[PDB]
């Protein structure tokens, strides 16, 4: 008249354990969004300066 | 009687699955199964095989009366 015993679930375990810690951040360049460039130049009449 | 005893050796488990099978339902096998009424009757297969052993019926011994006055004396 023996009972069956208690059948552990594995999978669930496996998704706490393997949480990494926050991944720590660090920037290599600026962030940058502008940038100088070289355009050509006229007066007010309309030649090249 | 050898397949009752064979049934009776199994698991608590496996004699309500017997008796479901046959056509018993469920409340009547679980009220044998719970009872632990099948450890009882380990004890009348066995001894169903004593009274089947020795006869007081034959060709001669049928005549006589055997639980008379005179033979229990």
């Amino acid at each position: 008249k023996t009972i069956p015993t208690f059948e552990p679930k594995e999978s669930i375990l496996k998704k706490l354990e393997d949480i990494k810690p926050e991944q720590v951040k660090k920037q290599t360049k600026l962030f940058r969004i502008f940038e100088p460039r070289q355009l050509p130049v006229y007066r007010a009449n309309g030649e090249k300066e | 009687i050898e397949e009752l005893y064979k049934v009776i050796s199994l698991h608590e488990n496996e004699i309500q699955l017997y008796l479901i099978s046959l056509g018993i339902p469920k409340i009547d096998a679980d009220t044998y199964v719970g009872s632990k009424i099948y450890s009882q009757d380990k004890y009348r297969i066995l001894e169903s095989y004593v009274y089947n052993l020795l006869s007081i019926n034959y060709g001669c011994y049928q005549l006589f009366d055997f639980n008379s006055p005179d033979l229990e004396k």
